[PDB]
């Protein structure tokens, strides 16, 4: 046990401390606060610490705990809410009876004393085990059932004794490996390093759409179970709420919401909401929060805490993709993690990189953004997971020049870049169509010939559209509508058509909250459509301005088919579609006759 | 359009498959050449494991490994690590070892050359000793094991020249 | 894509089949050259140097 | 029953450093100190008798590099005696502080006592569990139109003020501190001037006492010539004072943080002192997570009906979103109500400008019983609708009347009658939330249904 | 013949670690310290990591760590000074294989059974031992063979932002790169896993997997190593090229991630910074990576350089980008504007350059026009970019005829000569024919950077 030596906002260099590895993890101070070690000369280690450091004195003891910034992963993670460090919170208010985090709690991360029915695997006493192998599965919640216990990836060996199924708590024994002649006992829970990433077989091409559920995310720049995605953008732009509306009503199996340096509020209202909301998938109405957890570090809990919540949060992704679930980690507010690597460095005096930043910020962000991706899981049996990286890199002062946002740039290959003056018109989600960008387009061609063929050919029609439509509108701000074809007019008005009832989504509304894949290319297909046919309309001789008034009716029908609530199902929505499309078709050949 | 496409894509894994086959066998061959050249590597150690044996012939030998790894340290007081078989030896060995030190590096004699009670792991060194400064801070593998691992380290160019004729391709 | 599959076995089993000469000529020229190369590498573990460094 | 405050019932003897070795800025750096603590209050004995308090910022073994709120101005290295007390900052507070006025440091000025202490709390206050956390969802009649119909308030809404140097954002928070009131069932008031003009705080001063909430709204004035450093523990103090009260007391609070980018600016001018990381425009990296510290001590919790609602006016420079300030606070805080230089110039009062004005607790406390059905399609279709019009106001002064459609025209209208009959309004005029989605109803019955692109078709049948 | 030294050095193992920070580690009481010494640090958990020295006082050395300081304890951690620069066992057996970042190997093969051991740093070439590249190399792109033509055994850039198909075009250029049987030698440099196996995929599809060796350095791997990378590919391009007299087409993607390394590094030595942090010395150290190209008077073989580039915010100004451009010979642009309008390769021909265009142009080599054709086509599109910026802040009305002109050129020069699609391979004479089919818009009056006597002859 050494002692501090100096106090410096969350840095404590602690003197007599001969033996400390660097990223260790040290108890600092009488109350124990979580910190670890980042720069050591001689005895003195230079201790980050995960809490607030105020009160502090030169002489509290830390304690050298010889392990790293670990994550307890088992059963009991889901429909739970973590600090930074993993702490459970409902753990710790109901611990400290108040509604305050205090300063040192050492809550066990994971509930010991709930018992799980563990029911054991296809392995047999004295079958050879290797890291991550499935030994057995608890049943957690009615949607995350069978939580397959994973062996440790870096354990190994014959198995000496497996637990008969029944319930067992975390701390009891489950398992017991003997490797040469060293018998290690296992349990329903393994602690693992936030730094190291977990290992897996090998990774994947990932060749399955993330759907968001938003007609723009999903039919302009699509996200796929494993993609690495950006989404910058100024306060009040969306980038939480895309990231809400991901975790909603995406098709992963299971979600690590992370909120780095994100609000208090935001975190209650995920916890009171996502209770209220139903999964259809798994042939029941189960909720969303069964299959959530959240890593909640607020903005102003403490600063070094931030990265360990972002650690913590890819870690269970991690773990949960080695299970064998298309998990979806998101990091809301990811450049907060970026602040927080500033100012620890600012402490630190070391010397920054642009604006301030630490010259390693792009080598952790991508190091932290390579975890993401569909790989095959460790062992026996065969299992094909995934973690797609959903991360809300937020600018300062909203240009995307920010050292965080090229940083994240460079590595992610989504780009789901928002812009503040729609934000402002209430035009959400607010997806800046000119600079957004999904290099996934050419990988889910696999996909969209299987199913909706004819999805990526109006994706680049209507890209081509709105392409258009913005360059024409930039020559006419300054140069007057005079000049303007009847083609051109027509792009304008279907392109602001587009604009205003299909890339907006309302979100927090009955019909519009998810718009699935199927209603996204029905809708998709009708404005395409309408377009065409208008186009062809004109140059078969009609005007335009007597056509505009003479289908002003099949616009408005058009423009009201988002109004179509998904839940009346596929089939129901998909022939509502066909009827609109029918009309729209009678309804231009009456107009052209 | 698509079947062409197709076509070109299944065209385009028969080349893929042809080289992952030609190149697993390829690097059967290589995998050859380093699995021979350990059994030269495991061949020699063996015979290493007997020099320690021939004490007669091994009674020098150490006396230099000693005093190759002084002239490195330049400690005036040295720790040397020893098996549990060439303890004896070097205990009468010291003196000789002082003196020599003492001549080579052209500097006073070694002030005390101590033999640490942690002898080497018998199964997994075979001679050779450990010299280390005072403090046991600074210390040098000079086993016959290390020393070994660092000639196959640092000799493979050499032992390919003699397996193997230089090879067509290597000029200038 | 078929016909290609079939293919994979034999060629594979062609590709083994020439690899096997040069694991053979390996396999002589290492017990050809065994003895000389143990020696030689014997010969430069034991009997070693004994040089201080150049700028002590 | 209250056995915590008996364990405080002791005597603890503190120790007097005359060691002074050096002072730079306002740092002293102290020596020989006696196991210091990071983060405690201070008391400095200045050669002349006056007391200057500090706080320690770094613990350097046996040194302590103490900041003093008041200036370093006349501090001697042979002569100070610095005494170490041993705890962080702790505000003396009681139910009895509300209709007091307090300095910068919580020392009142009005020639009352001394606060009759129920318990001293920590300044810098802990983060609230996020589990414990309730989502604010009651909405607060405001009174001004542009807010209560868009960029609503609920109950422990964070959201500030954005104006420029000269707009009327004192008057407007005043407007919405007398007006405010639960939709569907007072506000306890705390206040925190922080480098605001004399002018500011007598309006402010006067204003509460003629609405009469002075009775229960306790002032921490710390005005320009108050010392610098003091603004970062103004409005801690300020923040400490409304948890007690809300969370302890179950009083509903609405604080105001008056001239936030004054607080900013020290935040500036003491990490300049410091050499700290200098993040964009010169204020520190870390600025990030000292506003969040302070604007994060608002909304419900759970299983105490007390609340603090957040309305800290900042003063934008150079009328600028992007400056530091008003970004990280936009980041930080749930909202923003934008008063608007064009605005103001053009006459309209309040000059709120809706369009970068936002409220993330909107999506909440609309709909339902909590307000008309109309409310959430409403203000969607009026943001769509007052962009259209900009737009199309932009074109008409580009290229002329002549080439504005019937869309723009119908948007000219509606901006026309928008800007001059529903953003505007009286000082001392409130307008029920149901008053002014009517006003809303009536400026939306410009366009024909189909026009209007975002009503839901049952609300276009149900109220058009 | 060939001469080895069957030589045993004992190497010192040093306990005395005095700290660690960053990448760096800091020892206390070494004996005699040697300048940019390999040294083994072996861990408490037992694995053994390699560093290099980068600065030594007189009993202290500042190690860097490759493969990161994670774990290390200044209480168990032993040094061993191994007692030479890093040296890369080399053969002619390492094409085909696939290495990691610090030289390691990837694939299930052994380890590579040296040839000889060559120091990743180098020897300087002695100039006047140069040859002066004039042989020309068709990549098959148009806009490069065409326009920014490469001759063999020049270091030409592909400055492309982030986001843009620089690994597309890049590896274009090497399935098509023959001349108007390329070994080629690819240095990973923290491109994510993705582009990483799009280059194994590429290389395997056209066959070019039995003759390249890939040194990948995934954005997993340790970022510290990236400073090894570019050094063991090209002393392993080195040796082939000249030592087999073989010809070698080195890749050296993500140069932006190898110059992010040396500021990592750089920062934590508290070193005087250069512009954006990057170190004061970073032009020496990417001119000691760039300038292993080039052919010799003595060994037929070539190093064609072709490190694709990051430039961050799309800018040249960045001193990774300029310094580049200061020390290769031109670069390849890739614009996102181009990208955005859908053009592939989105290679943007006005700052694009290649500074051996002027002698493996033509007249004899590849054609008589080729050179008038390439100043023709870049002076129209300049043109034609002044034309679309007249048209668009003064309307296009007001627009000459020659603007006009140089309008229709650049619509039908971006959307039919730069636009190819992938595993297209036009020959120089087609993109030739193509550029001709461009410039037959203009009248012949109007062709004045032509010379008459070529003109008149293709026209
Ligand atoms: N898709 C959407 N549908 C409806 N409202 C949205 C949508 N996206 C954003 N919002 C609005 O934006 C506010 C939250 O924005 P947020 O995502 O928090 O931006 P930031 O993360 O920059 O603060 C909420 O008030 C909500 O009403």
């Amino acid at each position: 046990y050494g002692a501090i030596y100096s106090v410096s906002g969350p840095v404590v260099i602690a003197e007599n401390m001969i033996g400390c590895a660097m990223y260790e993890l040290v108890k600092v101070g009488h109350d124990n606060l979580v910190g670890e070690v980042i720069r050591i000369d001689g005895d003195k280690a230079t201790i980050q610490v995960y809490e607030e450091t105020a009160g502090l004195t030169v002489g509290d003891p830390v304690l050298r705990t010889g392990k790293p910034l670990s994550v307890e992963l088992g059963p009991g993670l889901m429909e739970t809410i973590y600090d930074g460090i993993q702490r459970p919170l409902k753990a710790i208010k109901e611990e400290s009876q108040s509604i305050y985090i205090p300063r040192g709690i050492d809550t066990p991360a994971l509930d010991r004393t709930i018992k799980w029915q563990f029911t054991p695997g296809k392995f047999q006493v004295g079958d050879h085990i290797s890291g991550g192998d499935i030994y057995g599965s608890v049943f957690e919640n009615s949607l995350i059932s069978s939580h397959k216990i994973l062996l440790p990836p870096r354990s190994r060996g014959t198995i000496t004794w497996i637990a008969p199924a029944g319930e067992y708590t975390l701390d009891e024994k489950i398992l017991e490996v003997e490797f040469d002649g060293k018998k290690s006992d296992f349990t329903l829970y393994h602690t693992w390093p936030v730094r190291v990433p977990r290992p897996v077989t090998e990774k994947l091409s990932a060749d399955y759409p993330l759907l968001t559920g938003q007609r723009v995310l999903d039919a302009l720049f699509p996200c796929v179970q494993g993609g690495t995605t950006c989404i910058p953008g100024a306060f009040g732009c969306g980038k939480t709420v895309i990231s809400q509306s991901l975790s909603k009503y995406s098709n992963s199996d299971a979600i690590i919401y992370v909120g780095c340096g994100e609000r208090g509020n935001e975190m209650a209202e995920v916890l009171m909401e996502f209770p209220e909301l139903y999964t259809e998938m798994s042939g029941t109405k189960e909720p969303i929060m069964k299959r959530t957890t959240l890593v909640a570090n607020t903005s102003n809990m403490p600063v070094a805490a931030r990265e360990a919540s972002i650690y913590t949060g890819i870690t269970l992704a991690e773990y949960f993709r080695d299970q064998g679930k298309n998990v979806s980690m998101i990091a809301d507010s990811s450049s907060r993690w970026a602040e927080a690597l500033r100012e620890i460095s600012g402490r630190l005096g070391e010397m920054p990189a642009d604006q301030g930043f630490p010259a390693y910020l792009g080598a952790k962000l991508a190091s932290f953004y390579e975890r993401a991706g569909k790989a095959v899981a460790l062992g026996s049996p065969d299992r094909t997971g995934s973690v797609s990286i959903v991360a809300a890199v937020s600018p300062a002062g909203g240009d995307f020049s920010d050292p965080v946002t090229t940083a994240t740039l460079g590595i992610t290959q989504v780009f789901w870049g928002l812009d503040k003056k729609l934000a402002q018109r209430k035009h959400f989600p607010s997806i800046n169509t000119s600079v957004s960008y999904s290099k996934y387009t050419n990988v889910l061609n696999k996909f969209y010939d299987s199913n909706y063929p004819e999805f990526p050919v109006l994706r680049d029609r209507m890209k081509e559209i709105l392409s258009n439509a913005e360059e024409l509108e930039q020559v006419v701000q300054l140069v007057g509508k005079s000049a303007l074809s009847d083609s051109d007019k027509i792009t304008l008005d279907v392109a602001t058509l587009i604009k205003e009832d299909f890339l907006q989504q309302n979100g927090y509304s009955t019909y519009d909250a998810f718009c699935p894949i199927w209603k996204t290319f029905d809708m998709m297909r009708a404005f395409i459509s309408y377009h065409d046919e208008a186009q062809k309309a004109v140059a078969n001789g009609a005007n335009w301005s007597k056509l505009a008034d003479s289908t002003g009716d099949v616009k408005h029908a058009v423009s009201s088919s988002k109004f179509f609530e998904p839940s009346r199902g596929e089939k129901e929505v998909h022939g509502e579609f066909e009827k609109l499309l029918s009309t729209m078709q009678e309804r231009f050949a009456e107009s052209t006759d | 359009g698509n079947f062409k496409s197709k076509l070109k894509k299944a065209m385009l894994s028969q080349q893929i498959t042809k080289s992952t086959i030609a190149n697993k066998m390829r690097l059967k061959v290589l995998s050859a050449r380093e699995q021979s050249l350990d059994g030269i590597f495991e061949e020699t150690k063996e015979k290493l494991s007997g020099i320690a044996n021939n004490r007669d012939e091994y009674k020098p030998i150490l006396q230099s490994l000693i005093v190759e790894a002084l002239l490195k340290l330049l400690e005036p007081k040295a720790i040397v690590k020893a098996l549990e078989r060439d303890v004896d030896l070097i205990e009468s060995m010291k003196d000789d070892i002082m003196r020599e030190y003492g001549e080579k590096a052209q500097r006073a004699p070694l002030e005390e050359i101590v033999i640490s009670n942690d002898y080497l792991n018998k199964d997994l060194v075979s001679g050779g000793v450990v010299v280390s400064n005072a403090s046991d801070k600074i210390e040098i593998n000079n086993t016959l094991e290390e020393r070994l691992k660092l000639l196959s380290e640092e000799a493979l160019p050499a032992i390919r020249l003699e397996l193997y004729g230089p090879s067509k391709t290597r000029k200038f | 894509e078929q016909k290609n599959a079939g293919g994979v076995g034999e060629l594979e089993k062609k590709a083994e089949a020439g690899v096997q000469g040069e694991l053979a000529e390996i396999k002589k020229i290492a017990e050809k050259k065994k003895d000389d190369v143990v020696k030689i590498l014997i010969e430069t573990v034991i009997k070693p140097s004994a040089e201080v460094h150049i700028n002590a | 029953n209250k056995k915590a405050v008996e364990q405080g019932f002791n005597v603890k003897p503190r120790l007097n450093y005359n060691t002074v070795s050096g002072v730079n800025g306002p740092l002293v750096i102290l020596e020989k100190v006696k196991f210091p603590r990071y983060n405690e209050i201070v008391n400095l004995t200045l050669p002349d008798g006056t007391v200057r308090q500090g706080q320690v910022l770094e613990i350097r073994g046996d040194r302590a590099i103490v900041q003093v709120f008041e200036g370093t101005s006349g501090i001697d290295v042979k002569k100070t005696t610095v005494e170490f007390t041993g705890e962080s900052l702790r505000i003396p507070v009681s139910e009895d502080m509300l209709g007091r006025i307090f300095d910068g440091s919580g020392r009142p000025i009005d020639n009352g006592p001394k606060v009759f202490a129920e318990d001293y709390l920590d300044i810098n206050g802990s983060p609230i569990n996020p589990y414990a956390r309730i989502y604010p969802e009651e909405m607060i009649s405001t009174g001004v139109s542009a807010i209560d119909t868009m960029n609503s308030i609920a109950r422990g809404q964070k959201i500030p003020i954005f104006s420029a140097s000269g707009l009327p954002h004192n008057e407007i928070a005043a407007q919405i501190c007398r007006q405010a009131g639960l939709v569907r069932p007072n506000f306890s008031i705390v206040f925190a001037a922080m480098g605001v003009n004399l002018e500011t705080a007598r309006f402010f001063k006067q204003d509460f006492e003629e609405n009469g909430s002075l009775e229960r709204t306790s002032l921490f004035l710390n005005l320009a010539n108050d010392p610098t450093i003091e603004r970062i523990i103004t409005p801690r103090l300020a923040l400490t004072t409304a948890e007690y009260l809300a969370y302890q007391t179950e009083r509903h609070v609405l604080t105001i943080l008056t001239d936030m980018s004054s607080y900013a600016d020290a935040l500036r001018e003491v990490s300049a002192a410091r050499e700290e990381v200098p993040g964009r425009r010169g204020y520190p990296g870390y600025m990030y997570t000292d506003l969040s510290t302070i604007y994060e001590r608002a909304g419900r919790v759970e299983g105490r009906n007390g609340s603090i609602t957040q309305i800290p006016i900042l003063t934008m420079p150079n009328d600028d979103i992007t400056h530091p300030i008003p970004d990280l606070t936009g980041y930080i805080t749930e909202g923003q109500i934008f008063v608007d230089r064009q605005l103001h110039n053009k006459g309209i009062y309040p000059p709120i400008n809706v369009l970068p004005s936002l409220s993330r607790l909107m999506k909440s406390a609309i709909g339902e019983g909590m307000t008309r059905k109309d409310h959430g399609d409403v203000s969607n279709q009026l943001y769509a609708k007052y962009a259209i019009g900009k737009d199309a106001a932009a074109m008409k002064a580009v290229v002329g009347e002549e080439a504005l459609s019937i869309e723009d025209k119908l948007s000219l209208e509606f901006l026309e009658k928008f800007e001059k009959t529903f953003i505007t309004q009286g000082a001392y005029e409130d307008r029920t939330v149901f008053e002014s989605l009517d006003q809303a109803w009536s400026l939306l019955r410009i366009y024909p249904k189909e026009m209007l692109n975002r009503i839901s078709p049952k609300i276009l049948d149900e109220f058009y």
